[PDB]
């Protein structure tokens, strides 16, 4: 489980 | 047969903590498509940022960006849980196609770039050199993030946790747990694995109360 | 300085979905020591197995085992919360420390490995051929893994959500989302990539209700 | 966040 960043 | 069309460098995203995650590794063979599953990283979040990287180091923001793009309209939902598949694919001619899904609602969004895009063979060259010149370096990097993402894991959790408690927590425990949560945030803001472990270690050791309630409360 | 004692082989732990976790890579001069904290794969876990490992295969059973031993007494705790520090050390004598640490209780397991344990020079030798030789293999592996470690997330995930929000899920919602928990766990006992992602996908498509309850109930 | 079973 990897996470992604709102940019 | 005498000849076989490669990547260069491995080719991936950004995620959480900056680093670099590699969909396509360096050296495969052309046409490819590779896939993952990523997730938010903030609840309620409502886009992901897909940050298309070049290279061979840990720290993205040490790797050749390739281009961004967003994926939005993602429903609200705790963190983690929202399913954004993420596909790397190299055609024959060398065009890398980039696609987001969100597997709720099926929206998706891409980003193509040109064969031509990227390092040159001498920025190639120097990349290679600067991550085998910098493998320890990426090393601590690599396992900073995993500090943080680990201690972030247990700050986002517990404090779900002590809300599912609520009354079932003795005064006394909140009150430990609380300052050690706070602690635990003020220190993952730096860059000091040893002090986010340390705030980690503290809140493990005042929340074997909190731990036994969120156990037999879905148990 | 004309010569430099290294690790032939990778050294590490077998990890939730029987894949190698490597702590020590491969050619690391000794000596060194390195750490990494895991946690539970199950609720209410009260003791973890250190399987140590010596190879460059993805697949855990695909390595040398240098032997295992538990560290029990861990507190009840929702799983994924307690901090299990793991620590590899080769000291100047090519002797291999491994220790298992609670944060929580702070007791600690270890198991001592001589310089000579593990690998010969030809099994070290048929070692790295396989390992090239099976690339494409180990990748895959790694990828099912991944996925199936997801789709554990997902379930888990959603079944304490379902509980968390009871009267809150209306009775359409909640019949939906079971029959996709039920799916998704059949398919978790597989092997098929396809299979899991596609009954992720299921529970994805009917748990948007769930997501916003779930959402709300902690914002 | 990578987990350990019980043998």
């Amino acid at each position: 489980n990897r996470l992604l960043l709102t940019g | 047969v005498l000849l076989l069309d490669v990547t260069p460098l491995s080719l991936g995203i950004e995620t959480m903590g900056g680093v670099m995650t590699t969909l396509i590794a360096k050296n495969t063979t052309i046409p490819t498509k590779h896939s993952q599953v990523f997730s938010t990283a903030e609840d309620n979040q409502s886009a992901v940022t897909i940050h298309v990287l070049q290279g061979e180091r840990k720290r993205a923001a040490d790797n050749k960006s390739l281009g961004q793009f967003n994926l939005d309209g993602i429903n609200p939902a705790p963190r983690g849980m929202p399913q954004i598949e993420v596909t790397f694919d190299i055609d024959a001619d060398g065009i890398l196609h980039v696609s987001a899904k969100d597997k709720n609602s099926g929206k998706e969004q891409k980003i193509t770039i040109k064969a031509s895009s990227g390092l040159n063979e001498d920025e190639i060259q120097k990349m290679v050199r600067d991550a085998e010149a910098n493998a320890e370096a990426d090393r601590k990097f690599d396992e900073l993030v995993q500090t943080r993402n680990q201690g972030d894991h247990l700050l986002h959790s517990t404090r779900k946790q002590v809300e599912e408690a609520g009354d079932k927590l003795p005064a006394d425990d909140k009150t430990a747990i609380e300052s050690a949560l706070t602690a635990l945030e003020t220190a993952l803001k730096g860059e000091d694995k040893a002090a986010i472990e340390a705030k980690m270690q503290e809140l493990a050791q005042v929340s074997q109360k909190l731990m036994e309630i969120a156990q037999q409360q879905h148990a």
